[PDB]
């Protein structure tokens, strides 16, 4: 399609990599693994999938509770358009599918 | 107590205990002791270590892992344990020499891997890690250093405490003694004479006891003691024992 | 029932009979082995039922080889008539649907045996505790309506609270106290339900403050070493770790 | 009955169909620092009362009523972490619905969505509610605005309300004072009035902390103004 | 029962989930929704629970929150659970008013919402969505209906029924004095003020503790009409009027 | 007693000061039967007790690559997870590095391999011992692993069942073993075994298995009558 | 948690109370106390200033290592009292966020915004049932271009607030009165006056009339923005001229 | 000297003091369960037989229950849960399907039974409520099998599993004998 | 015990405290509740009938048929023991059989010897339950306790059940512990339990039942390594033949042993759980 498709769909990812690896050669090994620990926590705490769900936990411990990007402010998924079966979403979250 | 605060490391207790690190701490205390006293020329290392059986092939039940080349351990508690945080802190050195290009700091590395420790004393699910390890090393531009790592997850450095079982016991033989203007050899005779104070024949079976160094000696690079001085030291032991 | 080890039944009238009501993390029990090692309560003979699941071991309290031949039962019951106590001992866990009889059996036994202050040494839950309750002292008792009323104003006189009435009594923990209780209101049979809010796990500290909470009232001891052990009180986290690990 | 394993969890309804975690964090909120909300002709007051009446403690620092957009703010009793956290979050969502719609918020819309983190909160398992309750006032298409956000996510216009401490009381008492056709530079000396009745000391620009809404938008009431308003009351 | 009854994935000896069962218990202390299916329309009429003095209304309906044109439902239940519920209607019906270009038919928009709330018990960790809602509904398909959905997601259709509060009592009302085919929305309104006046014990229906909505359909739009205080003051002054009629009769 | 509450978790210490759960792993070692390991100079000999005659063909001797096996006493699903892993180690440094994996370093894969769970939620020990007995540059080697992360290097050793019998024999002839034959070394573990066995049952080449590397040798497990020729030379239990 | 959450009020950290309490967090504040030090802040007219007694009780344990003086970035200091380990990892904490902030924008982390920060990490901990707090009391300093000297200080608990004097630990409270009254006659203190208040509330409240080696001062000035703390030589004479005057 | 309820057994992941994993032993009692399937591995070839304890006469008997085709030479007779059996034939059919497409060889009976106890042996969140039993005669020959809840599988020569596990392989032990035809 | 991130749960209980106020409840007394469970009551009893009758027994084998000594044996290798030493010579007429159900079981059949009705035998190879243990000693020992009838309880243990200093596995593989009667005159001939040690289930619910109505009676306890069909454990029930309590009962060591190598061949078809 377009460069910047996956330079913005793996965005978060190949950025929070960057800071464990900044933290990892400074702080140590430890630094990384606390704050993973911290974020796979609070989300698993959300909705289930077919619901928008608002994540205050994930969120303000990524410092991102003050920043709005496009992300955001664009292809509004909060009103989706394109919804699925609600125990189908859930099974493909759990694996199942 | 803390009886309904102890079954996991996310509770505190009424008065603000987590006693999953003070079991981990009961941990090291299960384990024989493992001594080292910071000399004036770098460090030394002895252990109280029990030989289980003969079948096991000597090289065995290691007490005494060698992180790096600069440093070397002195360990307690569980051995898998031990084991697991020695490979954190070669790891961390490792990098350490890659990245900054020299050998890593002691109070560097104790700090990296204690913090380390502690990220598993945090968070419910995992464990603390069931033992205490005690780094050393010398350089001709750093000096003797020596820093010890609890199950907790802290790091102050020591001139000569220990880990362990009778490692209070060992603690007061050491600030019976000197360790300022003493060289690797001096204190490696009055390490294997700790060892052997401290150690119970009565309690535990035969100790086929490790002594370990750094220093000038080895050129700030941690070694096991020659087999003659390690056997000198053991008869210096034997015989103070004897008088 | 009672059944002697001996020919016939001691008589048990102008006595109390003293319980372990079998409770969270066997703190009554604990408590009430203290306290037949500690006065010397020597055996009356069996209190056996097919209420308790069976078991049996040695004596617990064998201070001598003699006492260590001595056959332990699920249900025994001990005495010192110097002080008239009966201390019965539960060494057991409980069968479903046999509680209640249990119960009916002991305030029917202790009615007709004349052992008329009843005392239980039970436990409740320190979780599933009130704001007000985790805030106080972990001890409480409950003395029966029918309990004399000279040794009712002598616990208002140690200034002891009471287990609180979630209504109509609960003993959240506890499992035959709560019944043994309410039956012994039905029965007009006197006791004292002394119990603790306890965490399960190491329930020695528990044990030996309720036989404390114990002598506050009924000054078995001095009111003030000072509690003997069983001898079977060892090895209570099992064997001993082998020999790889640490 | 104690009923206790439906009052820990947070993802059970109990016998009689209650959710007791919500109601020990509305208990928390009843555990809280005084506040009154007053919409009154001219604007609405949020007068509080402040958690610290010290002589160590930065003015400048710590704010219980806080702007999200120019014309809202929002002050709370209950849990000052909670609040805080759930007040950056209004903020972005104020400035993402002017990104999206390029309108200021309305008052209500911002209470919604605020409410919906609430709504979340209470809704999944190994998490809490928030212990704090939020007076979400502002001026939108030349009105006054106040509502009152729960820890359960349920929310409700006012024209008058208080929340925290003796604020039962504050709601009696301020029953028999508002007015519907109570105009701001009254309904400030209102809201002081019903803090009187929910306070234990003596009243101070430090020991109150004020601030209002206006056809110009909202902000907090200097030190100054707060203790000339208690002067003039 | 003591178990069972805790992560609503826990089956019971009998087969029941008493989780799900104390979310209809969660209705059960609710305001009282009473909806009359009629001929000329569809109402849904209420109890305005929440009646304080120094409490605002700066909204359009309290409990009735309109879905497309076509539909509107009320509320029954726990609050927060019912304004992310109600959302969640109006967004349904828009996704299939965005692919095939018609307001939702009635039965498809309660069934999604359904669906959801069965996820929210096949799913343990998440919370039994404890409101009931009463669709009035307009569609080409069924001209009008009326429906409820349940927590469980167990829905149905009806031609008098409610939610909430004294809701057993009130269908009972209905099933005496509902005559199906005879029911025009004037006297549907009728019923509805009869039935709440006689179901609960507010005055006489004071006109702010209680609220109609009619979903009607005029030259062939679909008009979902608040009754204004004075149209339910009228409502049940007539209906206060027949009343005082009757007691002259008798 | 007490322990109890702390026995059930393998990430809950004790006031006691030791987790139980992984004490219980090192009791299911035994469960398994008796494997004895044992090395020379120039070979490094395993040997098997195999617990119908027509079902559960029971494969206690297993083969990692050339150079490496194993033989198994305790938890089958473990056993097989941990040998599968250990070909995956020796494949890819004969893939990468084009050499075998030292027997030493592939035993500490095992043990950080082997630590993992039990310090972990959602898992428990391996509840098997293996006896890990390759041939490197070095020479020979056996090297027993635990139920437990920690491992041991052996020259002589046996896990599983009734087996401190075995272990006794492998301590009085210790010295024998250096300084064997492949076949003389592989009748001293025989003999090991059988010291583990009842005196009313014996070795018949039908419970002995044989996995034996060496020097030219590669780890082969001689299996039914391919330990005939072994037992051919064992005589006389007493 | 992977565990999950604790049957009982005080047991786990997202259970309320009958009253509306979390107890874990009010245990997180015993762990402060479980330190067993006392830390006393001073702000002042030029300077920042946080003290707290020492101990190393073992003659072996090098004193060189054993502090709760740290820095965060060159400008801005803390204090800490409660659990070492915990203290330590908050500290680490502040610095990775010190740089996040510095790093996104190109201007260093306030006192004030730091604190902030700390307390919304704590406030993640609290609502979550995986985690728990850091029983630590981090303490800053530093000099702010527009409002000079910043005593802050943030909870286990999670909440972050702004003062003119601090004072947590063990003997926390004892010495918050003491700074009470000191403040309340304050002479816009400077350096030298913020430096012997704080000293001399920890050798009032603990009893301790200290040595150098018996206290620890980190300092921060307007002049030297630079958080900066005491040689043995400098803080025995604070001492001396306590004793002389 | 007190009576304690300590339970390692309502967890599979929770070890005995003697150290057993009672919820894997507790699904061998769910083989035990379901219905008898006696295989016999010969030298002319490997047969299943199952019965199907058809109950009424008004289910159907001409439908197939109990065994399965996998590829041409392999197969099993399925035995305790036939819902659990489903997902493991799955997994064996596939993954020789992907034999013949990538190989075009058709895959060895212990390859099978290798990737069927890779698809088990990973608790699915319960120890496997079947035991299956492979009877293929593949490039090396005739083979039997028999996989159990702990995932693992084991070769066979004859092998009775289900019902009468041990009352039939009892039978197998004096009727079946190596030179067997599979007429026989 | 989450089934969900963070499920509010509660400890396992010593005292199953909880249990007994589920006792209480009885499912809230509801009547088909309280049938379902004395549904549960008669699958989870004793009936003891023999099969020469091929009736049931009502009362009594001790006191019905007389009794002299009453050989028991709770496990697989004590029922082997008898199987090989005592019942290698001799009729043991079957009079009775214990037939019950619950969770885990096995069979539970009583014999007498023709030339001594007089000496008695049960091999309890099943598992008897905790409420059934009462209901057992309500069938073979029935009523009328004599104190006239030695008692001879043979069980097997595990090695791990045992308390001492050491670990369960520094234990030897094998070994075996008495607890015997007040009444009890004759040797433990193993050492007697620690005191930490006690017992539970059928083999105490018999041993207590005898000291209540001081009975001669011996609980023989063979604390080993394994707890199925093995040479070891039966040669660790060996010394109880050479005491009174099995020593005219016992015949024949070379029979019993060579009937023992039978008992031990014939095999299980070992599930593949460990190799």
């Amino acid at each position: 399609s377009h460069p910047l498709e996956l330079s913005e769909k793996n965005f978060q990812l190949n950025q929070d990599k960057m800071n464990f690896s900044t933290l990892r050669n400074i702080q140590g090994l430890f630094a990384p693994l606390k704050l993973q620990m911290e974020f796979k926590a609070v989300q698993q705490v959300q909705r289930l999938p077919f619901l928008s769900s608002s994540n205050l936990s994930l969120d303000v411990l990524r410092g991102n509770d003050e920043t709005i990007g496009f992300e955001d402010i664009l292809n509004d998924p909060s009103q989706s358009e394109v919804m699925g079966e609600p125990h189908l979403m859930v099974e493909y979250k759990l694996g199942l599918l | 107590i803390g009886t309904g605060y102890d079954l996991s490391a996310s509770t505190f207790s009424p008065d603000g205990r987590v006693f999953q690190v003070e079991y981990a701490m009961k941990a090291v205390e299960n384990s024989s002791t493992a001594i080292g006293i910071r000399c004036k020329d770098g460090v030394v290392f002895g252990v109280e270590k029990l030989v289980l059986s003969k079948l096991y092939e000597e090289g065995s039940n290691k007490r005494l892992f060698n992180v790096d080349r600069h440093v070397g351990m002195a360990v307690a508690g569980l051995l898998a344990d031990a084991r697991s945080l020695a490979d954190i802190a070669r790891e961390e050195a490792s990098n350490f020499r890659s990245n900054f290009g020299y050998n890593i700091p002691l109070k560097h590395l104790a700090d990296r891997v204690a913090m380390y420790v502690h990220a598993y004393t945090l968070y419910s699910a995992v464990r603390p890690f069931g033992c205490s390890f005690m780094l050393g090393s010398y350089s001709v531009n750093d000096g003797a250093q020596l820093y010890m790592i609890d199950p907790s997850g802290v790091s102050y450095g020591y001139w000569g405490c220990a880990i362990g079982k009778a490692r209070q016991a060992a603690k007061t033989e050491i600030e019976k003694l000197q360790m300022k203007e003493m060289t690797c050899r001096d204190i490696v005779k009055e390490v294997a004479k700790i060892i052997y104070i401290v150690h119970d024949e009565v309690k535990d079976k035969a100790f086929e006891l490790e002594l370990s160094w750094v220093g000038e000696l080895t050129n700030g690079r941690h070694e096991i003691v020659p087999k003659d001085i390690r056997e000198e030291a053991e008869k210096y032991a034997k015989e103070s024992l004897k008088e | 029932m009672f059944v002697p080890c001996g020919e016939s039944a001691p008589d048990l009238a102008g006595f109390t009979l003293l319980m372990p009501a079998v409770s969270v993390g066997n703190v009554g029990q604990l408590a009430m082995d203290l306290i037949i090692s500690t006065l010397n309560m020597s055996k009356i003979g069996y209190f056996y039922t097919d209420c308790l699941v069976p078991m049996v071991g040695n004596n617990p309290y064998a201070t001598t080889e003699g006492n260590s031949t001595e056959l332990s039962i699920n249900a025994e019951v001990y005495s010192l008539p110097s002080r008239k106590l009966v201390a019965l001992q539960l060494r057991s866990i409980f069968i479903k649907y046999k509680s209640k009889p249990f119960c009916e059996k002991l305030l029917s036994w202790v009615k007709s045996s004349g052992c008329a202050r009843v005392i239980v040494l039970s436990s409740s839950h320190s979780y599933q505790r009130n704001d007000l309750q985790l805030r106080s002292t972990p001890f409480r008792y409950l003395l029966t309506p029918s309990m004399q009323k000279s040794v009712q104003n002598k616990i208002k006189s140690l200034n002891w609270e009471e287990m609180e009435k979630s209504r109509c009594i609960r003993i959240p923990g506890g499992g035959i106290t709560k019944t043994l209780y309410d039956e012994s209101c039905s029965k007009e049979i006197q006791m004292a339900v002394l119990l603790k809010f306890v965490s399960e796990g190491d329930n020695i500290p528990d044990a030996l403050g309720l036989v404390e909470y114990l002598n506050e009232w009924l000054q078995i001891l001095k009111p003030l070493s000072r509690w003997k052990i069983p001898s079977s009180w060892r090895l209570l986290f099992g064997s001993g770790l082998p020999p790889a690990l640490f | 009955m104690a009923e206790r394993g439906y009052s820990f969890s947070l993802t059970t309804f109990s016998p009689s169909g209650k959710l007791v975690q919500i109601e020990y964090a509305l208990a928390a909120v009843a555990g809280g620092a005084p506040s009154v909300g007053i919409k009154a002709a001219n604007g609405v007051v949020l007068a509080t009362e402040k958690k610290q009446k010290s002589i160590l403690y930065d003015e400048r620092s710590v704010h219980k009523v806080e702007p999200i957009t120019k014309h809202i703010g929002l002050v709370y009793s209950g849990m000052g972490p909670d609040y805080r956290v759930l007040v950056h979050r209004a903020r972005k969502l104020a400035q993402q619905y002017y990104l999206v719609y390029q309108e200021p918020i309305p008052t209500a819309q911002l209470v919604q969505r605020v409410a919906s983190v609430m709504q979340e909160y209470t809704q999944s398992g190994g998490v809490r509610p928030f212990g704090v309750s939020l007076l979400i006032c502002g001026w939108n298409e030349g009105r006054p605005y106040l509502f009152q956000s729960d820890p359960s996510g349920a929310y409700f216009a006012w024209k008058a309300t208080a929340m925290g401490k003796n604020y039962v009381n504050g709601k009696t008492f301020l029953e028999k004072r508002y007015n519907e056709d109570l105009e701001l530079e009254d309904a400030i000396h209102t809201a002081i009035l019903t803090l009187k009745e929910s306070f234990e000391g003596q009243m101070t620009e430090d020991n109150i902390e004020v601030g209002i809404c206006n056809e110009a938008g909202f902000r907090r009431l200097t030190p100054t103004e707060v203790k000339d308003y208690l002067a003039a009351i | 029962s003591r178990r069972y009854d805790s992560r609503t994935t826990i089956f019971s000896p009998e087969g029941r989930l008493y989780q799900v069962e104390y979310a209809m218990e969660a209705i059960g202390h609710a305001g009282t929704c009473l909806g009359i299916l009629a001929n000329d329309g569809v109402l849904l009429a209420a109890e305005r629970r929440n009646i304080h003095k120094l409490l605002d209304e700066v909204f359009f309906s309290e409990k009735i929150y309109k879905l497309n044109e076509d539909m509107a439902c009320s509320v029954a239940g726990i609050t927060s659970d019912a304004n992310v519920l109600t959302n969640e209607l109006r967004l349904i019906a828009q996704r299939y008013l965005l692919q095939y270009q018609e307001p939702i038919p009635c039965e498809q928009l309660v069934t999604a919402l359904c669906d959801i709330k069965q996820a929210y018990t096949q799913f343990g960790g998440k919370r039994p969505f404890g409101v009931s809602l009463l669709y009035i509904g307009w569609d080409k398909h069924y001209g009008f209906q009326l429906y409820q959905s349940d927590p469980s997601g167990n829905y149905g259709g009806w031609k008098a029924t409610c939610i909430g509060n004294n809701s057993a009592a009130a269908v009972s009302m209905l099933k005496q004095d509902y005559k199906e085919g005879e029911m025009t929305l004037k006297s549907a309104l009728a019923l509805a003020i009869k039935v709440l006046n006689k179901t609960m014990d507010v005055s006489k229906l004071s006109a702010e503790k209680v609220e109609i909505a009619t979903l009607t359909r005029e030259n062939g739009k679909t008009v979902i009409r608040v009754l204004k205080q004075k149209e339910v003051e009228q409502l049940i002054k007539k209906h206060e009027e027949e009343e005082a009629k009757a007691e002259r009769e008798k | 007693m007490f322990r109890n509450q702390y026995d059930n978790d393998v990430t809950v210490w004790s006031p006691q000061g030791r987790i139980h759960q992984i004490e219980y792993a090192m009791e299911a070692v035994k469960q398994g039967s008796a494997t004895v390991g044992l090395k020379s100079k120039t070979h490094a000999v395993l040997v098997a007790l195999k617990r119908s005659e027509l079902a559960a063909h029971q494969k206690k001797i297993l083969h990692v690559d050339n150079h490496i096996g194993i033989s198994i006493a305790g938890l089958t699903a473990d056993a097989r997870l941990l040998c599968n892993f250990m070909r995956q180690e020796c494949l890819d440094s004969r893939f990468v590095f084009d050499r075998p994996l030292p027997v030493s370093r592939l035993v500490s894969l095992i043990g950080s391999k082997t630590q993992i769970p039990t310090q972990r939620y959602g898992r428990r020990p391996y509840g098997v011992g293996l006896l890990i007995a390759g041939y490197d540059d070095m020479g020979p080697h056996i090297f027993q692993t635990c139920p437990s992360a920690n491992y041991f290097d052996c020259r002589a050793m046996s896990i599983g069942a009734r087996s401190q019998s075995a272990r006794t024999y492998l301590e009085r002839h210790m010295s024998e073993f250096m300084e064997c034959n492949l076949n003389e070394l592989v009748k001293h573990g025989l003999r090991a075994l059988r010291e583990t066995l009842p005196a009313e049952q014996d070795l018949t080449t039908k419970n002995v298995s044989i996995g034996i590397v060496g020097k030219d040798l590669e780890f082969t497990i001689y299996d039914d009558d391919d330990v005939s020729p072994f037992l051919e030379g064992l005589e006389e239990r007493p | 948690m992977s565990r999950g959450s604790s049957a009982g009020f005080d047991r786990h950290i997202t259970i309320f109370s009958p009253e509306g309490r979390l107890y874990q967090v009010e245990y997180a504040f015993k762990a402060i106390n479980q330190g067993g030090l006392t830390s006393v802040a001073v702000r002042g007219k030029d300077c920042a200033v946080i003290v707290t007694q020492k101990k190393v009780p073992d003659k072996l344990l090098d004193s060189s290592t054993v502090t709760h003086l740290f820095k965060i970035t060159e400008n801005i200091g803390c204090v800490m009292t409660g659990m070492t380990a915990d203290s330590r990892s908050q500290v680490q904490r502040a610095r990775y966020e010190a740089a996040n902030w510095k790093y996104k924008y190109g201007y260093e982390i306030p006192v004030d915004m730091l604190c902030k920060r700390i307390a919304d990490i704590s406030q993640v901990y609290t609502q979550n049932a995986e985690m728990r707090p850091l029983g630590c009391c981090m303490i800053l300093i530093g000099i702010d271009e527009e409002q000079g000297p910043q005593v802050y200080k943030c909870d286990p608990a999670g909440y972050y607030c702004g003062f003119k004097a601090t004072a947590a630990g063990v003997k926390q409270t004892e010495s918050t009165s003491f700074l009470e009254k000191k403040v309340k006659k304050k002479f816009d203190w400077t350096f030298e006056q913020t430096v012997e208040t704080a000293i001399t509330c920890l050798s009032t409240v603990l009893s301790i009339d200290f040595k150098p080696s018996e206290i620890e001062v980190g300092v921060v000035t307007v002049e030297n923005p630079k958080f900066r703390i005491l040689t043995e030589a400098e803080i025995d004479a604070h001492l001396v001229a306590l004793a002389e005057r | 000297m007190f009576l304690t309820r300590s339970e390692y057994d309502r967890g599979v992941n929770t070890f005995s003091p003697e150290g057993r994993l009672f919820q894997v032993e507790y699904a061998i009692e769910a083989i035990k369960l379901g219905s008898t399937a006696i295989g016999i591995q010969t030298s002319e070839g490997v047969c299943l037989a199952v019965e199907k304890r058809i109950t009424s006469p008004l289910m159907e008997p001409s439908s197939i229950e109990k065994i399965v085709e996998i590829d041409a030479h392999i197969g099993c007779a399925m035995s305790g849960l036939i819902a659990d059996a489903k997902t493991l034939i799955d997994k064996a059919r596939v993954e020789t399907q992907n034999h013949w497409f990538t190989y075009n060889e058709t895959m060895t009976v212990e390859s099978v039974t290798q990737a069927v106890s890779n698809l088990a042996l990973q608790f699915m969140s319960r120890p496997f409520g079947v035991a299956l039993l492979f009877g293929g005669v593949d490039e090396k020959g005739p083979q039997l099998f028999h996989m159990d809840p702990s995932g693992t599988f084991v070769q066979c020569d004859a092998r009775a599993i289900g019902s009468a596990s041990e009352g039939a392989q009892s039978s197998l032990q004096e009727v079946y004998h190596k030179s067997m035809t599979l007429k026989e | 015990a989450a089934t969900f991130f963070g499920e509010v749960v509660k400890a396992p209980c010593r005292a199953g405290t909880e249990d007994e106020e589920e006792e209480e409840e009885g499912r809230r007394e509801t009547p088909e509740d309280r049938e379902v469970r004395l549904q549960l009551a008669r699958k989870r009893e004793v009936r003891l009938l023999r099969r020469q009758t091929k009736t049931s027994l009502e009362v009594s084998l001790l006191e019905k048929y007389p009794c002299s000594k009453f050989i028991i044996a709770i496990g697989n290798n004590a029922v082997a023991f008898l199987s090989s030493f005592v019942m290698n010579s001799g009729v043991w007429e079957e009079v009775g059989c214990a037939k019950l159900w619950n969770e885990w079981c096995a069979f539970c059949v009583f014999y007498h010897l023709k030339s001594n009705p007089s000496v008695f035998l049960c091999q309890c190879s099943c598992y008897v339950a905790e409420d059934q243990q009462y209901q057992w000693l309500e069938k073979v020992f029935g009523s009328c306790p004599r104190k006239n009838m030695q008692i001879t309880i043979l069980t097997c243990r595990h090695v791990t059940d045992y308390k001492t200093s050491e670990s369960t596995g520094s234990l030897p593989s094998p070994f075996l512990r008495a607890l015997k009667t007040q009444n009890f005159k004759d040797s433990a001939c193993c050492p007697l339990l620690e005191q930490p040690n006690i017992v539970h289930d059928l083999p105490a619910a018999v041993l207590s039942y005898c000291q209540v109505w001081k009975i001669p009676a011996i609980l023989y306890l063979c604390y080993t390594d394994v707890m199925k069909l093995d040479l070891i454990t039966v040669e660790a029930f060996k010394p109880i033949l050479s005491t009174r309590s099995l020593k005219g009962l016992v015949k024949n060591i070379p029979q019993s042993t060579e009937i023992l190598k039978k008992l031990m061949t014939t095999n299980e078809i070992q599930s593949n759980i460990y190799t």
